[PDB]
């Protein structure tokens, strides 16, 4: 029992972080292919 | 090259009208011969390193 | 006279006279099985007629291509033939095609294959041709006589550690 | 009269296996999924597959060939057509690329083509003989199949496919060339010391007249360890559409999802679960539907697939290996618990599963796997908890079921028979592959003299044709078959087993258990 | 911009199965249908769904068909609508495909109306209280979960478990009486099944190809592309809804599988620039199902009986998916691969499962109390099981050993051959009458049958075939008392 309940909170610890990673993986791959045009505001105004 | 690119261009019917300019750009790629592109079509006749 | 039907009900060309003329045409009877296979193609799916004429092909060609084919067999070929005829297109065999194949077992010498589709016409079909079954006898005969009625590696003494399995 | 191709634009970015290309201003641009050559030199040129078209323009490009030779900077011409490969007789024998570039050893179809329509198909009815005993007879496969091959590392996935091909060998030799099964084994990822070695294998057994091999190792780019399925397939497709039957062989689809995931990862797209791109699943999908067994309408050809997939620690729970197992009609589960106990092939029965079930099995076989089915489910529900019929006839089953090499029809079906009539209730399970042997590669009545058999006898291989057409419980074939196996019987037990039950000495009980472990492996 | 038929729009991104449009004119609205007039030499036209706008002018759209030899600046034009179905009676007996295209082979189909495939869902005043039994003819369905007319059902299960073989047999049983007409949705799922299940309608006559049919069938399986695996449903339940309220009939739907629509929506998400949300389902899975779970319902004016297969992934039926459509449902049938792998068929799993109409006032008294008892008893002996294994049989107390015989006979009994099954069995299927189950159900909870042998009630019908099975089992074994006695 108490080989199993180590076992039970090291492999729901690993899956919590496994799948916040991959979450933010995807977050972040979404994010670089974003990419900012150019600005139309009057830069000589300044 | 000039002949070549005469030859492609009557053959393109929407460059009809257009006038021929010819542009030479230096490739380090081929060794011998020259090829034209215009409008898209590209004739090779060049050699590269044996 | 009456249009066929496919598995969908879609109608099946029935005119299957020029592709039996093309059969009957071939030098080597795995040409045959090209005809049937563009048969099939063009929604043309053979009847009995083409599978007999097919089995004659079989019986009456060379050998299965030009080149030699190891462990060709026309027993074999025809067989499979037959179970096709029979299971996937639902067709029985009538009297010809068992003749062929007896005839087919007779030349081939095969004498106990002879019995068996001896056996096969005598229960489904109306009995087998005399002259079949009396060559087939013959056949039997002959090697009985010779001495090769069974492989001699079989007749020879074995024991438990005499037996050499590869 | 020029030989005008389609410029395009030019290479801009080169990372690993990928490229990125630049549209020249005023140029026709590529089409999406087209093949492009890269210039690498004026007279030599590099394949690539479109994979991406944004907004900027710039062009997302899967090298395919001659990756160290391309540069930033060189010209790209457009083809403008998909990607079609050679088909034919004539590849056949022959060690292939993707592409279809022949690999030296020591008409054209298109590779996007479209699934067979739901009134374009026929259902299967026709046998796909494995040549294992523990297959043919608990997990039947019909031309026009898709049976997964699951399993461990080093458990049979392997030898299982390259066994059901060798064992088409035999048969297509007999039979005409329209019922023939034509093979195409697809390597992905795989080491080239294996494929030549499954090269050499299939020469050996004559196999190379009827089989293509199609190879992307392990040292190629994922481009085409990512096509070669699909490539392999369209190779398939031709004989399909011509009336023929083909065995389409993927070793493994593991290795080309990963393949995909590189380039997928490679060229921007956003991860999905365990980093696999969104639409995994949809690969292998519209991969495998593409085996079907068309109507008889359009021919009557058929394609049958036999993935492989490999899982970690018999964890079928994984991301890939769930969706091909919900897309296959069956799966033969290799359990590594079985391989390491003794049996092989290691089929889980329990964990296998046949979608077809009995209609892609001979009349010959319906009966004896209709009776076997029962039977081991009952010994296998009353070993889990006496003497009885089933579980003598059990455990005899199974061990008939071990084998290393295909077996003939005849022989498999004949044995089977035996087991499941009683005919070796007296024999120990021990001796039942002696038994088997005995009976396949001799005859005891011709050896005793007391074979009265007229024509049923094991040496008569063209009887297999015979009894799959009557089956073996038919008034022609029954009384020699029971006959024959009686003769059997009674004199294997009389002249043999008395002999081995009676062995105590060292040198004959090791010499008997010798001979028991090779006719283990010899039939 | 009232009527943007025709508007003219270009290519201006393909990356995968999604595609975005300029419009100069302005996007059209959302969900509508367009067009690729370009010729690009396909073989098959292209057409894209407006899922979203970018901006004023700029659409993402999700295509039908392959987007191979697709160009950058193509033309596109508007169809002035969302995706329009045909309906009516003129699509009975026939194939559809996602875009509502005859696929059969069978001559062009007369159509006097086309509706769109997106509608809004019944509100709350349009909802009708229909609880009436629904006769399935299987034992553990009208016993342990029955069903209800007009109502949603599901067939959760995993891979392998039986989920198209309880459809088949449903249909076997339900359609082929049905008055009103049917509907049969494909989404994701295996061609050849399509094939099987058309080859059956025909032999059966529900599909009267020279007389009159009573059944349309909608296909997206899983070569097609995932925009059309995500729209087949809508087209199908389009049709199902036109029978509803036009006709006034009483129309059953079945998909399978319904878990496919999700997958196709996740898919296409990833594209869409959405983050994806746990497990790695879209964020918007909750809604999606909901939308269109809501259209599936039993208004005032018509009822739909719909029957859905779930697909529980790697069978964790705690997925987000499986899990979301349990609340979606009246009637929930959880199959389990233990129950299939020993032997039992259907293998469904009765703790599990649940049904609306499972209270006395609405099935009769002594439905209600056998289905309690059986549910009871079956409890009882999963928890004497741990006792069995750990002590054994022979520790139990006599009080517990009849509750372990009756458990087990009454697991065996709700095994029962499918008419549908008979290649997987080998043997005739059984239909049971409702009343026949209570009956046979209720003599075995207060042991009417403890002296019947255990395997008698394996894999039969009604009571009479247990009591055939056990005298034909009595036969064979004193046959094999005498060959005993011989020797
Ligand atoms: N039926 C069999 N009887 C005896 N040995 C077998 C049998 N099948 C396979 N083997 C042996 O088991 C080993 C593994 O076989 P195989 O190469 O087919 O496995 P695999 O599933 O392809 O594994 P991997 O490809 O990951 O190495 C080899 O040595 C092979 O010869
Ligand atoms: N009633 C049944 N009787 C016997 N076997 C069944 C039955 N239902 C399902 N099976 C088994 O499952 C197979 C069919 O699975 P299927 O219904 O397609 O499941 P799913 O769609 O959930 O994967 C059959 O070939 C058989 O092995
Ligand atoms: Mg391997
Ligand atoms: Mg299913």
């Amino acid at each position: 029992q108490q080989r199993t309940s180590s076992l039970y909170n090291k492999t729901r610890q690993f899956g919590i972080t496994a799948a916040l990673i991959e979450i933010l993986s995807a977050m972040s791959s979404l994010e670089g292919n974003a990419m900012k045009g150019v600005r139309r505001n009057k830069f000589w105004e300044g | 090259a000039r002949r070549v690119a005469e030859e492609l261009h009557k053959g393109l019917k929407e460059l009809a009208d257009y006038t021929l300019v010819l542009k030479t750009v230096v490739d380090r790629t081929i060794v011998k011969g020259f090829a034209v592109e215009l409008a898209g079509q590209y004739v090779n006749k060049a050699e590269g390193q044996q | 006279a009456a249009k066929k039907y496919d598995l969908f009900g879609y109608e099946v060309d029935t005119n299957t006279a020029p592709w039996i003329e093309k059969i009957k045409k071939c030098k080597y009877y795995d040409e045959a099985g090209e005809v049937l296979v563009n048969m099939n193609v063009s929604n043309c799916p053979p009847d009995i007629a083409t599978y007999n004429a097919t089995l004659q092909c079989i019986y009456q060609s060379p050998s299965k291509q030009s080149t030699p084919v190891d462990n060709e067999s026309k027993f074999c070929a025809m067989m499979d033939l037959l179970e096709e005829m029979q299971h996937r297109n639902r067709l029985k065999p009538n009297e010809e095609s068992w003749t062929w194949v007896m005839k087919e077992c007779v030349k081939s010498g095969q004498f106990r294959l002879g019995y068996c589709i001896q056996q096969v016409m005598e229960t489904e079909c109306k009995g087998c041709p005399a002259d079949l079954v009396k060559a087939n006898e013959a056949n039997a005969q002959k090697a009985k006589t010779e001495g090769k009625e069974h492989p001699g590696h079989l007749s020879q003494q074995a024991g438990l550690f005499d037996v050499k399995v590869e | 009269f020029f030989k005008t191709t389609e410029m395009i634009g030019y290479v801009h970015s080169i990372d690993g296996t990928i490229a990125t290309l630049i549209p020249a201003p005023g140029n026709p641009g590529v089409a999406y999924n087209t093949i492009i050559q890269i210039q690498v030199s004026p007279t030599t040129f590099a394949a690539g597959l479109v994979f991406n078209l944004e907004k900027d323009g710039r062009i997302g490009i899967i090298l395919m060939d001659n990756i160290t030779e391309v540069q930033s900077g060189q010209k790209v011409m457009a083809t403008g057509q998909l990607l079609h490969i050679p088909v034919g007789a004539g590849v056949l024998g022959k060690v292939v690329n993707p592409l279809g570039h022949e690999v030296p050893v020591g008409t054209l179809g298109k590779v996007d083509t479209g699934a067979p329509n739901i009134v374009s198909r026929s259902p299967v009815n026709y046998n796909l003989l494995t040549g294992f005993k523990a297959v043919d007879t608990m997990i039947p496969i019909g031309r026009g199949q898709r049976e997964l091959i699951v399993g461990d590392r080093q458990t049979g996935k392997t030898s299982i496919a390259v066994s059901t091909i060798i064992n088409q060998v035999r048969i297509n030799q007999q039979i005409l060339s329209k019922n023939a099964v034509i093979s195409i084994y697809v390597s992905i990822g795989q080491r080239c010391s294996n494929v030549a070695r499954i090269h050499r294998l299939l020469q050996s057994y004559g196999a190379l007249r009827y089989t293509t091999v199609m190879a992307a190792t392990a040292a190629e780019p994922a481009g085409l360890q990512y096509l070669a399925p699909y490539a392999g397939v369209t190779m398939g497709e031709y004989f399909m559409n011509r009336g023929r039957h083909c065995l389409c062989v993927y070793d493994d689809l593991s290795k080309q999802a990963v393949a995909y995931r590189q380039i997928s990862l490679l060229l921007r797209r956003p991860p999905g679960r365990e980093a696999y791109p969104g639409d995994v699943f949809y690969l292998h999908s519209r991969l495998l539907e593409r085996a079907a067994m068309l109507s008889p309408g359009k021919g009557g050809g058929s394609v049958t697939a036999l993935p492989i997939v490999e899982t970690l620690s018999n964890d079928v729970t994984a991301y890939i290996v769930t969706n091909v197992i919900s897309i296959t009609d069956g799966q033969i589960y290799l359990d590594t618990k079985l391989f390491t106990g003794g049996q092989r092939p290691a089929v889980n029965i329990g964990l296998s599963v046949s979608r077809v079930g009995s209609s892609a099995q001979n009349a010959a076989m319906k009966g004896v796997a209709g009776k076997l089915k029962g039977i081991l489910a009952e010994y296998r529900k009353l070993a889990a908890d006496v003497q009885t019929i089933p579980m003598i006839r059990g455990a005899r089953f199974v061990a008939l079921f071990n084998q290393k090499q295909p077996s003939y029809f005849m022989n498999a079906i004949v044995s089977l028979y035996a087991c499941l009539n009683g005919y070796l209730d007296d024999v120990k399970v021990q001796y039942v592959k002696f038994y088997e042997y005995l009976l396949v590669h001799r005859d005891l009545g011709i050896m005793y003299g007391t074979a009265k058999n007229k024509f049923f006898y094991m040496y008569v291989q063209e009887l297999n044709y015979l009894i799959r057409f009557f089956t073996l419980n038919s008034p022609i074939l029954h009384g020699e078959l029971e006959e024959m196996l009686k003769q059997h019987t009674h004199l294997f037990l009389q002249h043999y087993q008395s002999k081995m039950n009676a062995i105590k000495s060292e040198k004959d009980v090791k010499a008997l258990k010798n001979l028991l472990y090779s006719c283990k492996r010899a039939v | 911009v009232a009527d943007h038929k025709g508007r003219v729009g270009h290519v201006s991104q393909v990356i995968g199965a999604v595609v975005d449009v300029h419009f100069a004119d302005g996007v059209p609205p959302v969900l509508t249908a367009l067009d690729v007039v370009d010729k690009l030499g396909r073989d098959e036209p292209l057409t894209l769904e407006i899922v979203q706008h970018l901006d004023a002018h700029t659409g993402r759209c999700i295509a039908m068909q392959t987007t191979d030899l697709l160009k950058l600046k193509a033309k596109v034009v508007s169809t002035g609508g969302n995706i329009s179905v045909p309906v009516g009676r003129e699509t009975l007996g026939r194939i559809f495909n996602v875009l509502g295209d005859a696929i059969d082979q069978r001559g062009p189909v007369g159509e006097k109306l086309r509706m769109p495939i997106h509608a809004v869902a019944p509100k709350l005043a349009d909802q009708a209280a229909e609880d009436a039994v629904l006769t399935t003819g299987i034992k553990v369905i009208d016993l342990i979960l029955p069903y209800c007319k007009g109502g949603k059902i599901g067939l959760f299960g995993g891979a392998g478990v039986g989920k198209t073989v309880i459809i088949m047999e449903l249909i076997n049983n339900v359609a082929k009486g049905h008055g009103g007409f049917s509907v049969f949705a494909g989404v994701g799922e295996r061609t050849r099944e399509g094939t099987d299940l058309y080859l059956e309608m025909m032999q059966s006559k529900v599909i009267d190809l020279k007389g009159e049919s009573k059944c349309v069938l909608v296909y997206g399986q899983m070569n097609e592309p995932p925009g059309a695996r995500a729209r087949v449903a809508q087209s199908a339940l389009t049709m199902a809804e036109y029978f509803r309220d036009v006709e006034g009939q009483d129309v059953l739907l079945f998909i399978d599988n319904i878990f496919r629509f999700t997958q196709a929506n996740s898919e296409v998400s990833a594209l869409l620039g959405r983050i994806p949300a746990a497990v790695g389902y879209q964020p918007t899975l909750a809604e999606d199902l909901g939308q269109l779970q809501e259209r599936i319902t039993s208004t005032t004016k018509g009822s739909i009986t719909s029957v859905q297969a779930v697909y529980v992934p790697a069978d964790d039926i705690t997925d987000p998916a499986p899990a979301t459509t349990f609340s979606h449902l009246d009637a929930t049938t959880v199959l389990d691969r233990a129950v299939a792998e020993s032997g039992i068929y259907p293998a469904v799993n009765p703790l599990e499962c649940a049904s609306r109409i499972m209270d006395p006032d609405v099935i009769s008294v002594d439905h209600y109390n056998v289905a309690q008892d059986v549910v009871q008893m079956l409890t009882k002996y999963r928890e004497l099981q741990d006792i069995i294994a750990v002590l054994g049989i022979d520790e139990l107390s006599e009080e517990d050993k009849l509750i372990v015989d009756r458990a087990r006979k009454l697991v065996k009994f709700l095994s029962q051959p499918f008419q549908v099954a008979e290649v997987f069995t080998g043997m005739t299927g059984h239909y049971v009458q409702l009343d026949d189950t209570i009956d046979s159900f209720s003599g075995l909870l207060m042991g009417t049958y403890d002296q019947v042998p255990e395997m008698a009630f394996y894999m039969v019908g009604g009571i009479n075939s247990v009591l055939e099975k056990a005298k034909k089992m009595a036969e064979e074994a004193a046959e094999l008392e005498k060959m005993r006695r011989a020797r």
